[PDB]
């Protein structure tokens, strides 16, 4: 039925945590009623201990498991109730949930819990193995987590695991807590932390979760904690992998309802005990105050407050819990005062005169705070505010029981743990600035503060005296004794609750959305207490699961966030769409409100000025409001401030604006509601800020984003940039600072400066060294860029930033962040922005960023590349990139219409036998094909064919083949692909294709020179790779095989423009020069992808512009839908994890039933996608949907198997292929997805060129790679890409295909640009030059400069170079700036081959070949690599050196190194027979030097670097050889 | 200025200096015909309006080309920004000419600077600026070179172009009174000139390399003789912090402050 709105405002609770549900209370046992005056005062006895059980006694340190005994030193006995429970702790995974009273020890319990999973995983030959495992510690209170992580360190320290606070600044400090177990941390930070995904890369190693002091549920904080559990409860269920939850919480009721939440079985789970069991029993005061009249009552309470404390004025001790800073010591002093009005009565405290140590009290005398006052007398102050030190020094002195009265705050009794015989809490209310007004105090916070109450050794009994109003007499009864309901704040923060589970993917629609809020702590008591929680019975008996209530909640929700843009959800489909908006909301745990307030105010023209009022104007300030009696300080405030509020007059505007102000402009505050007021602001005003940022960098407004970020920092550092960037350094003093600050002297001009320099400024040398060491500290980045243009469009980047400060990570730490971006002419627009990290290994370390930015009509004067540290502040290096030379490419002419033409038939060619092998396939050929027939077919000369991969081109290649085929019976044939991969996949496909039905004979040609030349001559048809034809062919000259080709074949020659691509352009021009020589035409017939600057290319290859086809993308057979997805998560891992969800989206919406391809960035995440597919297909309650037979036809497949997790995979229809495959096993998996009994075939990437089996729908997962060899990631080559996505295609059936690209933010609209339009295509010949030009002297085609410059002619490069010269570094496009460019080039081409000796240049004109460049010529080497040898073969050398020798050849460079590689070799190049002096082992040549020598020892290892191995073997003999000439 | 509250009202006053960019106002009047016409393109314009105050005259050096094959308009195609400060009715920015590499592919067309009341006339204190350049720069000609003066009409900008005549050119030279009203000025000593808007194409900016160009803040830290360097940026607008060290660095204060409210909640990271 459809959902109705309905207002979640009376539907909350307001005053939470104070909400006292039930409105009955109880009395103790022996508790009377004595009301006086004005007040009335009731009283409670001590409980009574429960009498021990037949045979039940107490657990020593001896008798529980051996290991988990270490680390309990100096305690003896086990507590009664860790003794109960110890049992179920250690031996079950069942879920705990204990609730005892204050006092009972729970920490030790829960401790067991972790000493169990961190008895789990455990060695014999080491211990406690830590990267198996890590432990989430949730505790309710700062001061607690920071103690407890103190005190569990040195506790866990005899096993040596690491815990550790959760403080960090998720990007800095998530590879530091990367190493960190059992971390501990409070459950907002867990909520934010995980709305991030930081949590997402620590997950599924982690089985143990703490929930400590859960009973915060109860709380306004509540749904925080209600939030995370639901989420782990609700994952658990995905993954069906399980975790421990262990719930600690005070004694109250509604025990069985949070045992439900918590997933605790009842029966053997459940654990309670009553108010009893407080091991220092408890005699409870409360005493409610009647009157009306504050005045009044600021007296009685006084009077209240003497009397009690003159009862405990003999021997005992007092503690008091003010609420206030300041009231610490103004509640002493009038107790003082009072005994000293009292004529000397109250005092001596003391045994006698000098009896009890009063010398104590007197010789501690000197100290920090105001206790030079009180210490004299009985009584001192303690807080966290006038001291550090002396509150440890004031803690010593209570301990030892030399001060009965201490007046304090409740983060004394969070804090470091002493108790009181008694304690005494005044008031109970305090000053919330969230809530705008003063409210009682928390549940946990007197909890807390009078679970102090009482010595566990010094005590008989413990008292505890609560004053406060009346009024909440009742409420604070129902806690300390267990009648108070625990009940769900989540209401209130519903729509935010689930905006945030939208922005993580686990909310896609209505439905689930149901789903999750049915794993709330709000579910089960809207189950169990429906007349509370605002449902009738009779409706609730009208819908028993409240299906219609969860539907109905949440659809308000939705509403909300659909009405502030955080979601766009329309009702028909009941469907979530997460908003960039929704995401920064959900990151920064902003409210909807704010967010929507943001929207509204924020644009690109925003001041300073007014960017301050946008902040102020933020929803989580509504409350604050501007009080008379401040009004006047305010006022003076204002006039002090330097940014501008005067838009607005005193309204809570100015008092949030100024206040901020005063923070950062480090300002003190006389009235005490604006302190705590300023710090409600100042401490929220991080996450506003930031959210405000990231908004505004998204949008791309440069300004604006500047001086968002510059306010970040001031609010993080609590300064104004004009003050000296020495400041964030603390380690400074003061008054150097402003000293410098005095004299005017730029921050960056102190690096010209040396020690003395310094010094000399502010005439303080003594100084002048110590400065210099944090000038230098100071992160500066020096950066370069060498900038070439792409199309008249776009121009590419390539930006080298150079470290220029000396790290230190007690400065600097583990990471430090910057943003680079490069904005438009004016500073106005920013074009583009990365998030650069330079980690702590690679400062020294120049890093490579290459990214494209588009140009504009009016070409602008230049660009600018800003780069900024994120946290740091007035830290900034700016990079003017000019225009004023830039010469842009010409406008590429349009794309040969595709005309309509009648489709050809295969009936077309009059051959019968040639129709034979078309026929039974398709009846008819492509718009393409049929446009190119008459061209490529009934006639003879060269072509070129550009269409995008997936447009049938190889039979096009096929028509010219029989064309020649007429021709002559003999007629010889060479076709050329640029992938080995590529060219095995033609080959298998042509000797049918010709060989069996034509009869002629097809070959493959290989690595050697002698069986590749006897190969040709006798095939018709030659298959070959660049580089088999260049070694061969090079000296053609001498082979009339080569000389007597009829058809030549170029294809994708578009490879040009990769690597490897000059041997390519070299072959096709030296054909070229052949044919010219022969005096007989050579046809060549060259096949592309869709080329913008297809003219250049037909221009070079010899093609009348008439037989040139060049086609646009969107001509294709079968169309395509191509949708791009971008990421904002800069680091990898986070990233691809959390485009594991999508895949399965991006399947089950674009192609539910279809074959689907997945491309991976590694070989192993082949595996775990494969996996995660798996595991999420469970989630839809469609399990093994992507199998289409029974698993009784896979029986045969599977018999062949070795990988035992791949039999799984391909049972539900997945599996998956990459390079450590048996070729079976592959062959398998190709024929189980081809036939279609499996829908979905995950794939390693490099698997992208060989693969013979196409699909419906393509998902490119995470574009870039790792590379060892400069540790950092690496994009996948564009042309890679289009063949990945050319792999959607299935002509046959569908009238579609479909591609989803997920790819990172920066590298998002770079797909958008290239993957439509036609592509550009450039030369490389420029750069790889020598080893030809070597090559061809040596055949005497290059006899003189002349021949040198003459042969550069017949190039691709030649071509270009007059194009788009910028590219070429060409600075001009006039004829003698070509001719200059092109001799410079012979010039240092043949200066540097002569200055290697492997030519002579005689007379500066002639050149000759000489021993060393004959040698490379003739066995196809690398020529730097024959003149390393050169420089290093000497008279003595020996097999040690010819190892390493030959293992820096040129050639073992392509050798690649994988993720961490760096530990593996080490742990190879241990055991093997010479070891080497000090190598790195992220460089290739040391890693073939280690394989090879593995090789001679005959050692077997992984078959990852075994291939490797394989590969180098295949090409050392020719090295070898090469030494001994 | 009052340095104090003088400060202030212009500060948030020129926050809105960007609502003025989208409405100006070009003199139109009678063409000489045998001049030069000057275009300029709109984008520089635009921010140069952004960076100024409504008080201080801020000025900027003109780098221009004439398009090939049409040797009577000159596009400027740059604008210098070198360090420099302003009165209401004046401003004073260094001996030093631009020197930089990618200056060297045009040529000096003169400057350009704001004029807080707008007045139909080219103030004496331009003209004897001018000329005094001129004067001791050769690289500037009398002919080529231009002084356009924009001005802030209500919620607008208006702008015109003036050359020097020779008359004009040779009191310049020889003017030492600043003031007002000097001896022996007369409008025979300039000429009005014609100037259009473009969208056509991108202009660019110069800035200084060391520092930015806004010393109104510091006066005593220029000097005539003074130095630059440059760059290729755009300029900081006139508040911007960097402009105003002196007031970012008042803080006097003890860290102690922060011993009172040490009650420290952050609970988030």
């Amino acid at each position: 039925a459809p959902r109705q709105v309905l207002d979640l405002e009376d539907l909350v609770f307001t005053q939470g945590s104070h909400f006292m549900a039930n409105k009955r209370c109880q009395l103790p046992d022996g508790s009377f009623r004595r009301q006086r005056k004005g007040y009335e005062e009731v009283h409670v006895p001590a409980l009574k201990p429960k009498p021990f059980g037949s045979e039940e006694q107490l657990l020593p340190v001896e008798k529980l498991p051996k290991y988990a005994q270490a680390g309990f030193e100096g305690f003896k006995t086990l507590n009664r109730i860790q003794s109960k429970l110890y049992r179920a702790a250690l031996e079950t995974d069942e879920n705990l949930l204990l609730c005892a009273p204050t006092g009972a020890g729970k920490t030790n319990v829960a401790l067991m819990c972790m000493l169990r999973e961190i008895g789990k995983h455990i060695n014999m030959d080491g211990t406690i193995n830590v990267d198996d495992f890590k432990i989430i510690y949730i505790a309710p209170m700062r001061s607690l987590v920071q103690e407890m992580v103190g005190s569990f360190g040195k506790r866990l320290a005899t096993y040596g695991i690491t815990v550790a606070e959760l403080t960090g600044d998720h990007q800095l400090c998530k590879e530091e807590i990367s190493a960190t177990q059992i971390i501990v941390c409070t459950p907002e930070k867990w909520d934010i932390i995980t709305r991030k995904g930081g949590e997402r890369t620590y997950t599924q190693l982690v089985r143990l979760i703490i929930l400590d002091e859960i009973h915060l549920l109860h709380d306004d904080r509540g749904p925080v904690l209600e939030a995370l559990v639901a989420r782990a409860i609700r994952n658990i269920e995905m993954t069906q992998e399980d975790v421990r939850l262990i719930g600690l919480s005070a004694t109250l009721p509604n025990y069985e309802d949070v045992a439900t939440f918590l997933r605790v079985d009842p029966a053997k789970g459940l654990f309670y005990f009553d108010n009893s069991f407080r091991p220092v029993p408890l005699e409870q005061t409360y005493v409610g105050i009647t009157e009306k009249k504050a005045i009044k009552r600021f007296q009685i309470m006084n009077e209240i407050v003497y009397e009690k404390i003159m009862e405990h004025a003999g021997k005992n001790q007092v503690l008091v819990f003010v609420h206030s800073r300041k009231e610490t010591g103004k509640t002493a002093r009038a107790i003082r005062d009072m005994c000293l009005e009292k004529d000397t009565l109250g005092l001596f405290l003391r045994e006698g005169s000098a009896s009890t140590e009063v010398l104590r009290t007197e010789a501690e005398q000197c100290k920090n705070l105001e206790l030079k006052d009180l210490l004299p007398y009985g009584f001192a102050i303690h807080h966290a505010g006038m001291t550090r030190v002396d509150r440890t020094l004031v803690e010593d002195l209570f301990a030892d029981k030399h001060i009965q009265v201490l007046v304090s705050t409740a983060t004394l009794a969070w804090g470091v743990n002493l108790p009181a015989h008694t304690v005494i809490i005044k008031g109970t209310q305090v000053y919330s600035p969230e809530k705008g007004r003063w409210t009682e105090l928390g549940a946990l916070d007197i909890l807390q503060m009078l679970g102090r109450a009482g010595r566990p050794q010094y005590d008989t009994k413990g008292e505890g005296i609560l004053i406060t109003s009346h009024g909440e007499l009742q409420y604070y009864l129902s806690l300390l004794n267990q009648q108070l309901p625990i009940e769900s704040q989540m209401v209130s923060k519903l729509p935010d609750m689930l905006n945030a589970e939208i922005v993580l993917g686990n909310v896609q629609n209505a439905k689930d959305a149901v789903n999750w809020l049915g794993y709330a702590y709000l579910y089960i008591r809207m189950l169990r207490s429906p007349t509370l929680y605002g449902i009738s019975h009779d409706d609730l008996k009208g819908d028993p699961l409240l299906d219609q209530r969860r539907l109905d909640l949440v659809h308000t929700a939705a509403l909300m966030l659909d009405k502030n843009n955080l979601v766009k959800y329309d009702k028909k489909t009941g469907n979530f769409q997460v908003t960039e908006l929704g995401r920064i909301a959900s990151h920064y745990y902003i409210t909807n409100d704010t967010v929507q307030t943001y929207n509204q105010l924020l644009k690109p023209t925003l001041s300073e000025i007014e960017l301050f009022r946008v902040f102020s104007l933020s929803s989580e300030f509504k409350n604050i409001t501007v009080r008379e009696e401040e009004k006047l300080e305010l006022q003076k405030l204002l006039e002090r401030v330097p940014i501008p509020v005067k838009e607005s007059i005193e309204e809570p505007s100015a008092k949030i604006n100024v206040l901020l102000q005063a923070f950062i402009s480090q300002l003190k505050l006389e009235g005490f509601a604006l302190m705590a007021d300023m710090v409600y602001v100042t401490q929220s005003a991080g996450r506003l800020m930031r959210a405000i940022f990231e908004i505004v960098l998204n949008r791309g407004w440069a300004q604006l984003t500047d001086k968002t970020l510059n306010l970040c920092k001031m609010i993080d550092k609590r300064m104004w940039q004009s003050m000296c960037p020495l400041r964030q350094f603390r380690k400074l003093p003061e008054e150097v600072v402003k000293k410098i600050e005095k004299k005017n002297f730029p921050f960056e001009r102190l690096y010209d400066l040396n020690h003395n320099e310094i010094g000399e400024l502010i005439r303080m040398p003594k100084m002048g060294k110590t400065i210099h060491k944090y000038v230098h500290l100071f992160p500066k980045l020096e950066l370069s860029v060498h900038l070439q243009p792409i199309t008249r469009s776009t121009l590419k980047v390539e930006l080298t930033i150079t470290p220029d400060f000396q790290w230190d990570e007690k400065v600097h730490g583990s990471s430090e962040a910057f943003w680079i971006l490069v904005e438009d002419v004016d500073s106005e627009v920013i074009l583009h922005h990365e998030y650069f990290l330079l980690k702590a290994k690679y400062a020294q370390d120049e890093h490579l960023i290459t990214f494209f930015v588009p140009v504009f009509e009016p070409l602008p004067p230049q660009y600018f590349i800003r780069v900024v540290s994120d946290r740091w502040l007035s830290c900034e290096t700016q990079l003017p990139v000019s225009f004023r030379h830039l010469i842009l490419p010409e406008k590429y002419p349009p794309p040969t219409e595709l005309l309509d033409l009648q489709p050809l038939p295969v009936s077309a060619l009059r051959n019968s036998a040639f129709e034979s092998l078309y026929q039974d396939k398709f009846p008819f050929f492509n718009p393409i094909q049929t446009q190119v027939f008459n061209t490529v077919y009934n006639s003879d000369d060269n072509v070129f064919v550009g269409a995008p991969t997936g447009s049938g081109k190889t039979i096009c290649a096929e028509f010219a083949i029989l064309r020649m085929l007429l021709q002559s019976s003999e007629g010889r044939c060479v076709y050329i692909t640029p992938m080995e991969a590529l060219a095995e996949q033609v080959y298998m496909d042509w000797y049918e294709k010709f060989q069996d039905r034509l009869n002629k004979k097809v070959v493959l040609l290989t690595g050697e020179t002698s069986t590749d030349l006897k190969l040709l001559g006798k095939g018709n048809i030659i298959i070959s790779t660049p580089e088999k034809w260049d070694i061969l062919s090079r000296r053609w000259k001498q082979r009339k095989n080569v000389q007597n080709i009829n058809l030549f074949v170029v294809d994708e020659v578009h490879l040009i423009g990769g690597e490897n691509g000059p041997v390519l352009e070299v072959i096709c021009s030296r054909m070229r020069y052949i044919s010219s020589q022969i005096e007989r035409p050579i046809r060549i017939v060259a096949l592309s992808s869709s080329l913008s600057n297809a003219k250049d290319v037909a221009h070079w290859l010899g093609c009348s512009a008439t037989s040139t086809f060049n086609f646009h993308p969107n001509v294709r057979p079968v169309p395509l839908e191509l949708h791009i997805q971008g990421f904002n998560i800069s680091h990898t891992q986070t990233r691809l994890l959390s485009m594991a969800k999508p895949v399965y989206h991006a399947i089950t919406k674009h192609s539910p039933k279809k074959p689907v391809i997945v491309f991976v960035p590694s070989r192993k995440q082949t595996r775990l996608t494969a996996i995660d597919i798996l595991t999420t297909c469970a989630a839809d309650i469609q399990r093994q949907r992507f199998l289409h037979c029974t698993e009784k036809d896979l029986i045969p497949y599977l018999e062949k198997l070795s990988d035992s997790t791949l039999k799984e995979t391909l049972l539900n229809g997945v599996g998956y292929l990459h390079e450590g495959l048996s070729p079976m096993e592959r062959r398998l998996v190709e024929q189980l997805f081809s036939s279609g009994a499996i829908q979905v075939v995950v794939a390693s990437r490099s698997l992208c060129w060989g693969m013979n089996v196409a699909a419906h729908l393509v998902i490119i997962m995470d574009t870039q790679y790792y590379n060892g060899k400069i540790h950092a990631y690496v994009d996948y080559p564009i042309y890679d890409v289009l063949q990945m996505v050319g792999h959607a295609n299935r002509p046959l059936q569908d009238d579609e295909g479909r591609c989803v690209i997920m790819c990172q933010g920066s590298k998002k609209d770079f797909f958008k640009k290239f993957l439509y339009e036609p592509l550009p295509v450039e030369s490389h010949l420029d750069h790889c030059m020598h080893d030809h030009f070597n090559a061809e002297i040596v055949t005497k085609t290059i006899e003189n400069k002349q021949d040198a410059v003459d042969y550069l002619t017949w190039t691709f490069l030649y071509r270009r170079m007059t194009q788009n010269p910028n590219y070429y570094n060409l600075q001009g496009i006039s004829h003698r700036h070509l001719s200059d460019h092109l001799s410079e080039l012979v010039e240092q081409t043949l200066s540097d081959l002569e200055q290697s000796k492997c030519i002579s240049i005689e007379d500066e004109m002639d050149v000759a070949p000489l021993n060393l460049g004959m040698i490379a010529a003739y066995y196809y080497i690398n020529y730097t690599t024959i003149e390393l040898f050169s420089m290093s073969l000497n008279a003595k050398t020996k097999v040690r050196g010819l190892i390493e020798i030959i293992s820096n050849a040129a050639e073992y460079e392509n050798i690649p190194i994988r993720h961490h590689e760096d530990n593996l070799l080490r742990q190879l190049a241990q055991k093997v027979p010479h070891k080497l002096n000090n190598p790195k082992f992220n460089d290739p040549h040391v890693k073939t030097n280690l394989l090879l020598q593995a090789h001679l020892s005959r050692m077997q290892l992984s078959a990852e670097l075994q291939s490797d191995t394989e590969e180098i073997l295949s090409k050392a003999i020719r090295l070898i050889q090469a030494c001994v000439d | 200025f009052s340095s104090k509250t003088e400060w202030r009202v212009r500060a948030i006053s020129a926050a809105n200096l960007h609502l003025r960019t989208n409405h100006i106002y070009v003199s139109s009047d009678d063409i000489k015909e045998t001049g030069y016409t000057y275009i300029l393109p709109k984008n520089v314009l635009k921010k140069f309006i952004c960076i100024s105050d409504l008080r201080a005259q801020i000025a900027g050096y003109l780098y221009g080309v004439s398009p090939p094959d049409n040797p009577q308009v000159k596009e400027i195609r740059c604008i210098v920004m070198v360090p420099q400060w302003g009165t209401h009715q004046t401003v004073h920015l260094p001996g030093q000419l631009p020197q930089h590499e990618y200056l060297k592919e045009m040529e000096p067309l003169g400057w350009i600077h704001t004029q807080p009341n707008e007045s139909p006339q080219l103030s004496p204190q331009d003209v004897t600026t001018h000329a005094k350049i001129m004067a001791d720069n050769p690289s500037w000609d009398g002919e080529k070179t231009i002084i356009i003066t924009c001005s802030f009409t209500p919620g607008s900008c208006t702008l015109t172009a003036y050359k020097l005549t020779p008359s004009g050119y040779e009191w310049g030279r020889q003017n030492t009174d600043k003031g007002n009203n000097p001896k022996g000025y007369l409008p025979s000593h300039y000429e009005r000139v014609q100037m259009l808007l473009s969208d056509r194409f991108l202009g660019f900016f110069m800035v200084p390399a060391q520092s930015s160009w806004n010393y109104n803040f510091m006066g005593v830290r220029h000097d005539p003789n003074m130095k630059y360097e440059l760059q290729l940026a755009n300029p900081k607008e006139f508040y911007h912090e960097v402009h105003r060290p002196s007031h970012f660095l008042n803080f006097a204060l003890l860290q102690e402050g922060e011993v009172y409210s040490a009650d420290r909640e952050d609970l988030y990271a």
